[PDB]
């Protein structure tokens, strides 16, 4: 609706579905019924039909090409297209980074940090992996306590 | 189990391979049971 | 001497100084809040309700010429002009502010340690006598509590029956 | 030198028998690499949740809250039919409960920072039934054994419900052996 | 080696306090046992929680059946407080009331002094019906085991 | 500064500029760069030790 | 040593409880990093903004200026309807007010939130002044929460707060 | 398609700017050769010491950006 | 040992001083819960069940005018439902809850040890001044018997649809 048409009611989308199904059926016509190839092609047809129907009902918009297009501007009617998926990413990525940083510090305060970085201490690594589930509040706590950002006078820098 | 063998299994390439194989299996099974998810359903 | 609830201990903060104290605080509000504030609230409620009872009685028979008469005193409020109601509200606000000396909050209401309920209102000088003062303090608090309950009853029964208090008593109809 | 539960395997070194329910059962040696305090906290949480889960699956088949949304004898169907907003509210409440009960120490790095913090002790004793030293040990053992039994029972209930597609009591009263 | 999941930040090189609060032994029903300010247990103890809850229930009893009840028509009739019109508030003749805090009717819940009412009542469904553990019309698990043991190939 | 003390480097051209090392020895003979600092981080050339002057090192807390 | 707000956690170091509105609530420790005076001034300004905003979210639903009678009771719709010129004049008024705040923050030292506005001389009594400071902070906090809720409710229902309450469409139908 | 090619162009502009800005700002000196201004703008290298110092000049940064500029304009 | 159960040892929390204490606690609920709470609960149940049993019998014998009209001749729990719709049960519950607020306060006084369990100091006629222990034993015994009796009456009603006396007259 933004600048395109709903995909549930687009002749282009219907034509693409028809073409895919017809290709699969032409491939199926040369195989005996009940044979593994026939069953596989039938399952492919079912998967194609389910995918197209679900895309139609999802509320996705489709252009003249007959393919779904994504509205990644912030509109709440299309949040599931970029924003919620991206929030899940950011959660997982902050988890990974936070636990990795924690393990780096843990290995830093060890007898052999390099040995701990090549041959890992997987009990402690799994500990940190577990901790990573509240990484947003933990990272902000580190920031505000001053344990995250290092001072300008304590970081090596090249001469000007 | 031998502690030396366990350290070998704790070596970086073994852990990376096992962890990434586990992640690949996770993604593959997610796509096997919930395929063609181009969007979060809302 | 006698306790209101024999099977409960005398509340620690209620030491009998205040009039009408029979050790009645089973839920222990005096253990949370300042008893001076609580007694000020009690006396204000009681006085408002005494006036409210007298008003419920008079309004059902006598109506001022400027105002129209509703079926019941509770409906007189809805009949009377809104501007007039607002004027009464603001006059009451000014009266409260001036009587409390612009010390209207628990923080500063008793900053001068004035006795709860003592707003310096004795035009006729009724409370000059000390013994009469104590007896009349007891009378005031007891009548105020009775008027609190009575005003609750009158309000609710008037809302139910849609008939004045005396009209209901003269034509009593059971709810069911 | 040998475990009481599994005689041929050696006694788990980290299991010293202090904890309730300790029979030396740790064939895979998780306690060697994972603190037994964390493991016992996890065990008690799992057992408590499964106690409640078994009780709920058995009770909400016979008694329900008013309404078509809550009227479902089948528990897996109740999961879907119950109001989704209510379910999300329960999830948020569980999160807040975890946070406050653990006193902001909800991670593997800080959970047992306080020496006073004991495995599984969240300060929950509303009726003060656990203040009696004589019965405290018996209560602890009963809680651990109940958690274990309820964990097994809940797992069995869920999967037998997947198979039969009928409630637990209904399955036991109208049993139909699996066919394909 | 390291034993993971210790719960002690110093083991994992993480920030932590230096003096941890001691744990007092006091409980509040509908509350928790833990550090509290001095006098907290005395002022807001189990007695406070329980008596406050009793007061809350007694106040719920009027609230659950909140509404203008009138017998002017000759029968007890309930009308929502929203119906009443209030002077002196301009456009808003009808103003928020207790039903705003407690929207029972909107959700179709028949509240009562006790939580549930006639229309909205806990539903008891008898699981047994007419079944019996053995030799009953219903084919039970025990019946299955007996049949299997007495079966004929 | 004394032996076995943590000192932050203040030489701009240094691989360890604004980084902390441990003083291993201080030579009082009167050479240009008396103090000797050891570092845990190796430099690009592979050396973890260097000679610094007293004005190019500051004790840390 | 222990926070009042969170009894099981240590008191924030910068929040010693002396400043108005301090109960030791800083679970994420903003006070350790950012300047406490700046934070206090920002909190006071946000509270004032949201107090006026919460009052004005509901006032048009009760009465409107005769010039803006046509404008919707929905505050967001009224904002859309006002037009550039009136919004420009409001913006100039707010900027003229904020010039004083700019001067007091960047070129002056004073109690946080003190712009010299006390025309009615209600802050001269120290005890009343303390109560009023804490009351301003707390009413500002409540107004912040309430006005955020109100903005989101107006987004959802596309109606005013009182209208939403009266129609009892308390529950959402999804995103707008 | 225009969206995707536009973000490819953004990548190209940003990477060319990365190479050029790094060359300009590290021209006077880096941690590898902290006295680069002494050697000038377009010296060959500093030898195989310190791990190897191939293409450690600002001229080399130009030489490396020119590949990327050609890519982006392409 | 236990006077009631000779082969079982006397429960630890049961000293025998309390009225009706015969060492009967084979399952050891007294070891789980505070015995003051249990005594308060037992006395409460006793009094409620005594009133309930006497009420069932007296409702069989006689019914107040008007209440019969409102309940349509329903008995026992059916009268409960009819009069819930009527609104009378609502009044009973309101005032019983009002009593039970102070009941909670009294319960916490008992748990603090100031008040004996079940002692509300209600004896306007002064019937307990002669032998309070004797009267207390009578109260506890009659209350236990009334609990069992009200159980029997209610379940007989569930079985037959008839009140206590009507059942006895039409078994
Ligand atoms: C572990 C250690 C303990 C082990 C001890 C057990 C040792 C083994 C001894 C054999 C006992 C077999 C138990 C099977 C009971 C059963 O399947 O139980 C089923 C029966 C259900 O009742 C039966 O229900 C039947 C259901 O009938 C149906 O089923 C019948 C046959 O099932 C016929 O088919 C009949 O026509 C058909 O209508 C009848 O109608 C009767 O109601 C009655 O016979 O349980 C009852 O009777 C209900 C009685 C309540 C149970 C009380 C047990 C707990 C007692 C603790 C004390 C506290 C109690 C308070
Ligand atoms: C390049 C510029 C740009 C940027 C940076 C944004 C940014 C945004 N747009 Mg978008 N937008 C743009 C151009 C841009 N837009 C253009 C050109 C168009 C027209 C084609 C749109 C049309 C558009 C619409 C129609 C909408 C947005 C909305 C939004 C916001 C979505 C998130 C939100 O509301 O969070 C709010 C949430 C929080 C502040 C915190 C949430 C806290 C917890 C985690 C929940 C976001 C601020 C949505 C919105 O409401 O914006 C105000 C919206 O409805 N945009
Ligand atoms: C299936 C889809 C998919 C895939 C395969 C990837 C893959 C990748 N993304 Mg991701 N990404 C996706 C979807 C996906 N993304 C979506 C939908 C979004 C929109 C929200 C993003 C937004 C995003 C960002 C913002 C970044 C990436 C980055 C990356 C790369 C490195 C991630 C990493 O190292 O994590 C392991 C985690 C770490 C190393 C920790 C540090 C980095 C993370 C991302 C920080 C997260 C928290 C932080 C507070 C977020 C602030 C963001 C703000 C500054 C904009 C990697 C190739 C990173 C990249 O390209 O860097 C050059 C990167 O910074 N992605
Ligand atoms: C913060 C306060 C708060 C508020 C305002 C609400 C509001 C609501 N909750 Mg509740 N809820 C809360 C806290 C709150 N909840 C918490 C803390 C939990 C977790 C313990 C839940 C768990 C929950 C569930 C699981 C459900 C609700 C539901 C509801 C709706 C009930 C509608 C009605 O008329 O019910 C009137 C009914 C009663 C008063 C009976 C009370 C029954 C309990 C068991 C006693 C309503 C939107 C229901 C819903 O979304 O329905 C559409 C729903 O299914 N809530
Ligand atoms: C956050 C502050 C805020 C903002 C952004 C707005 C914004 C708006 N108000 Mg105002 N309003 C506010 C506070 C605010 N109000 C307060 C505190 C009150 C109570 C007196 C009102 C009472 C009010 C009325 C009665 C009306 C508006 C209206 C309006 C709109 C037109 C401008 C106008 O006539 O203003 C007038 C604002 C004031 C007289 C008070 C603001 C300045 C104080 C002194 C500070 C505009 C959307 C008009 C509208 O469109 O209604 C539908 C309108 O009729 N407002
Ligand atoms: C859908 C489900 C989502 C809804 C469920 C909501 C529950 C979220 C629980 C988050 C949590 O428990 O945080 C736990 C963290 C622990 O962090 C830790 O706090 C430590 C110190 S201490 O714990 O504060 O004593 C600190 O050192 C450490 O770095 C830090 O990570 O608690 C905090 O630090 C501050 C909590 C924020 C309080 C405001 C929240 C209001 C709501
Ligand atoms: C605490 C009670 C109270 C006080 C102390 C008080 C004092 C004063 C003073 C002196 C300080 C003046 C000068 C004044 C003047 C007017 N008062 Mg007022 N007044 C009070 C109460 C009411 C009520 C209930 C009504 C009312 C009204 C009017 C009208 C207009 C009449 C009209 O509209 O013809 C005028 C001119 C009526 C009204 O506005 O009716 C719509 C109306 O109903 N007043 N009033
Ligand atoms: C702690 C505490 C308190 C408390 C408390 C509370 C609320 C305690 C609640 C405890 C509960 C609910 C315990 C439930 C245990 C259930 C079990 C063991 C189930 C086992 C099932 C099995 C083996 C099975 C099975 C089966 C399967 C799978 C297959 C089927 O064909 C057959 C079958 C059904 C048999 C209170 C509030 C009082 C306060 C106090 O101050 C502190
Ligand atoms: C400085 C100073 C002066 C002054 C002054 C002035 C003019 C002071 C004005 C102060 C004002 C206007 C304060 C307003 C506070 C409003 C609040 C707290 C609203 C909360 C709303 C909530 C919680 C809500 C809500 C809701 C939500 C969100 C959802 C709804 O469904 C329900 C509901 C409605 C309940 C003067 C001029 C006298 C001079 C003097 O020398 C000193
Ligand atoms: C507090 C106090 C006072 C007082 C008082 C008051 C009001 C005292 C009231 C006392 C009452 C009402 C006592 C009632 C006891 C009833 C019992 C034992 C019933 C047993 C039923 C049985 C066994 C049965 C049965 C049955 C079953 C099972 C099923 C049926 O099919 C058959 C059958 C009927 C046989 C006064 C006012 C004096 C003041 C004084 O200062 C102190
Ligand atoms: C610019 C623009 C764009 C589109 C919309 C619009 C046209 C309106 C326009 C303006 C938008 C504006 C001004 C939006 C403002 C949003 C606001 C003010 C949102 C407010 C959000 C507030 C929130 C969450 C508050 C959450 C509070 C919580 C948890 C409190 C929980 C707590 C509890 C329950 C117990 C004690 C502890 C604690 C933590 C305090
Ligand atoms: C009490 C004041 C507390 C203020 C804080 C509230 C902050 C956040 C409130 C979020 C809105 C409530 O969430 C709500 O959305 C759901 C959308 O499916 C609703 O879902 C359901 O709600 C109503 C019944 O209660 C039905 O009339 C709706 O048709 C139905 O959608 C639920 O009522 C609730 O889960
Ligand atoms: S290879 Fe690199 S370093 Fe070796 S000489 Fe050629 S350029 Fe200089």
């Amino acid at each position: 609706v933004a600048g395109l048409t709903p995909c549930k009611d687009s002749k282009d989308f219907q034509r693409r579905l028809d073409g895919s199904v017809k290709k699969l059926k032409t491939r199926l016509a040369k195989y005996e019924k009940g044979t593994p190839p026939a069953l596989a092609l039938e399952k492919q047809i079912e998967r194609t039909q389910a995918r197209f129907e679900r895309y139609g009902k999802a509320g996705l918009l489709c252009g003249t090409d007959g393919l779904p297009h994504l509205i990644t501007d912030g509109r709440w009617s299309h949040s599931g297209e970029f924003v919620i998926p991206g929030l899940f990413f950011l959660y997982i990525a902050g988890w990974i980074g936070w636990v990795g940083r924690s393990y780096v510090l843990f290995a830093r305060e060890s007898d052999k940090p390099t040995e701990k970085e090549i041959i890992l201490d997987v009990p402690a690594a799994l500990s940190f992996v577990s901790t990573g589930f509240i990484w947003p509040v933990s990272a902000f706590k580190e920031f505000t306590s001053g344990n995250l950002i290092a001072d300008e006078s304590e970081i090596t820098v090249s001469p000007r | 189990m031998d502690s030396n063998f366990l350290k070998y299994l704790s070596t970086a390439p073994v852990l990376l391979t096992v962890w990434l194989s586990f992640t690949a299996g996770l993604v593959i099974e997610a796509n096997r049971f919930f395929p063609d998810m181009l969007y979060f359903p809302m | 001497d006698d306790l209101a609830v024999p099977f409960l201990e005398r509340p620690p903060m209620l030491d009998g100084s205040y009039a009408g104290d029979i050790g009645f605080d089973p839920v222990g509000f005096s253990n949370y809040f300042d008893l001076r504030w609580l007694r000020e609230a009690e006396l204000k409620h009681g006085r408002v309700c005494m006036l409210g009872v007298v008003g419920f009685l008079v309004q059902e028979f006598v109506t001022l010429p400027m105002f129209s008469n509703g079926v019941t005193p509770v409906d007189d409020f809805f009949v009377v002009p809104a501007t007039g109601l607002w004027q009464i509200f603001f006059t009451i606000g000014f009266v409260e502010a001036f009587s409390n000396g612009f010390k209207l909050t628990p923080s500063d209401m008793f900053a001068d340690d004035r006795a709860p309920g003592d707003l310096g209102f004795d035009p006729l000088g009724c409370g000059k006598d000390p013994a009469a003062l104590a007896r009349r303090q007891l009378v005031e608090v007891k009548n105020g509590r009775l008027a609190m309950i009575a005003f609750g009853g009158m309000l609710h029964q008037q809302l139910l029956t849609k008939q004045g208090v005396i009209e209901q008593l003269t034509n009593f109809k059971a709810i069911m | 030198e040998k475990s009481a539960s599994v005689p041929f395997l050696s006694k788990p070194e980290k299991l010293d028998g202090s904890m309730a329910g300790d029979v030396g059962f740790d064939p895979l040696g998780i306690s060697y690499f994972i603190d037994v305090k964390w493991l016992r906290e996890a065990e008690l949480k799992h057992g408590r949740i499964c106690m409640l889960a078994t009780a709920g699956i058995l009770v909400q088949e016979v008694i329900h809250l008013p309404g078509p949304a809550f009227s479902s004898k089948f528990a897996l169907d109740a999961w879907s039919t119950a109001p989704r907003g209510g379910m999300v509210q329960i999830l948020i409440a569980i999160g807040l409960i975890e946070m406050v009960s653990n006193r902001f120490a909800i991670t593997a790095t800080d959970m047992f920072a306080n020496p006073n913090r004991k495995p599984g002790d969240l300060g929950f004793d509303p009726l003060s039934l656990g203040a009696n030293p004589a019965t405290r040990a018996k209560y602890e053992l009963s809680e651990v054994i109940h958690g274990r039994a309820a964990m097994m029972g809940l797992s069995g209930m869920i999967h037998q419900m997947i198979v039969s597609k009928q409630p637990v009591i209904d399955q036991l009263l109208n049993f139909k052996p699996v066919d394909a | 080696a390291t034993v993971g999941f210790s719960g002690v930040p110093s083991d994992f090189c993480r920030p932590a306090p230096t003096a941890f609060p001691a744990e007092p032994a006091g409980m509040t029903v509908f509350g928790a046992r833990g550090p509290r300010a001095e006098g907290h247990r005395d002022k807001f103890g189990s007695r406070h929680a329980a008596v406050s809850l009793a007061c809350a229930a007694l106040l719920w009893q009027p609230i659950s059946q909140a509404g203008m009840y009138s017998i002017d028509s000759g029968s007890l009739a309930k009308k929502s407080f929203s119906e009443m019109e209030v002077p002196g508030f301009g456009d808003a003749k009808k103003v928020p009331t207790i039903e705003s805090f407690f929207p029972f009717t909107k959700n179709g819940f028949d509240a009562s002094p006790a939580l549930f009412g006639k229309d909205s009542m806990i539903v008891f469904e008898n699981p047994l019906g007419k079944c019996g553990a053995y030799a009953s019309s219903c084919h039970t698990f025990l019946d299955e085991m007996g049949d299997m043991l007495k079966a004929t190939p | 500064v004394k032996r076995g003390s943590q000192v932050r480097i203040l030489r701009k051209e240094s691989y360890w500029y604004q980084d902390v090392g441990t003083v291993a020895t201080i030579d009082t003979s009167g050479i240009r760069y008396p103090v000797v600092v050891r570092f845990e981080k190796v430099s690009y050339s592979g050396v973890n030790t260097n000679n610094f002057s007293l004005d190019e090192v500051v004790e840390v807390v | 040593e222990m926070s009042k707000a969170i009894p099981f956690a240590e008191r924030p170091a910068k929040l010693d409880g002396k400043i108005p509105g301090d109960v030791g609530f800083d679970p994420l420790g903003f006070s350790d990093y950012y300047d406490l005076k700046y934070l206090r001034e920002a909190e006071i300004k946000h509270g004032r903004i949201c107090m006026l905003g919460a009052l004005g979210w509901l006032f048009p639903e009760f009465a409107k200026l005769p010039q803006f009678a046509s404008l919707s009771t929905n505050p967001l719709k009224a904002a859309t309807e006002l037009g550039p010129a009136g919004w420009a004049q409001i913006f100039i008024f707010v900027g003229a007010l904020e010039s004083f705040s700019y001067e007091k923050i960047y070129y002056g030292d004073s109690a946080p939130g003190d712009l010299g506005f006390d025309p009615l001389r209600l802050g001269k009594n120290p005890v009343s002044r303390a109560h009023y400071e804490v009351a301003e902070i707390k009413n500002g906090r409540l107004a912040m929460i309430g006005l955020g809720g109100m903005i989101h409710h107006s987004l959802l229902t596309k109606q005013g707060a009182i209208e939403q309450i009266m129609s009892q469409n308390f529950y959402p139908s999804g995103f707008p | 398609g225009d969206f995707l090619v536009h973000h490819a162009i953004a990548l190209g502009l940003h990477t060319t700017a990365l190479i050029l800005v790094k060359g300009a700002l590290d021209a006077r000196g880096s941690k590898l050769m902290p006295d680069k201004k002494d050697f000038g703008y377009s010296f060959p290298c500093d030898g195989p010491g310190r791990g190897g110092t191939c293409d450690i000049s600002a001229w080399d940064a130009f030489y490396l950006s020119m590949f990327w500029m050609l890519n982006t304009i392409g | 040992m236990s006077p009631s159960i000779p082969f079982l040892k006397k429960p630890d929390a049961l000293d025998g001083t309390a009225a009706g204490d015969i060492g009967f606690d084979p399952l050891g609920f007294s070891s789980l819960a505070d015995i003051k709470f249990l005594q308060e609960a037992e006395i409460k149940h006793c009094r409620i069940a005594m009133l309930a049993a006497a009420g069932s019998i007296a409702q069989d014998i006689f019914t107040f005018p008007g209440y019969s009209a409102l309940t349509g001749g329903a008995k026992m729990t059916a009268a409960h439902d009819k009069l819930v719709a009527t609104g009378t049960m609502g009044q009973i519950l309101f005032w019983v809850s009002f009593a039970e607020v102070f009941g909670t306060v009294a319960l916490f006084d008992t748990l603090d040890g100031k008040r004996a369990p079940g002692d509300f100091k209600f004896d306007p006629l002064g019937m307990g001044k002669k032998n309070m222990a004797d009267m207390q034993l009578k109260e506890i015994k009659n209350g236990r018997l009334a609990m069992l009796g009200i159980a029997g009456m209610t379940h007989g009603y569930f079985i037959s649809g008839k009140g206590p006396l009507e059942l006895l007259g039409n078994f």
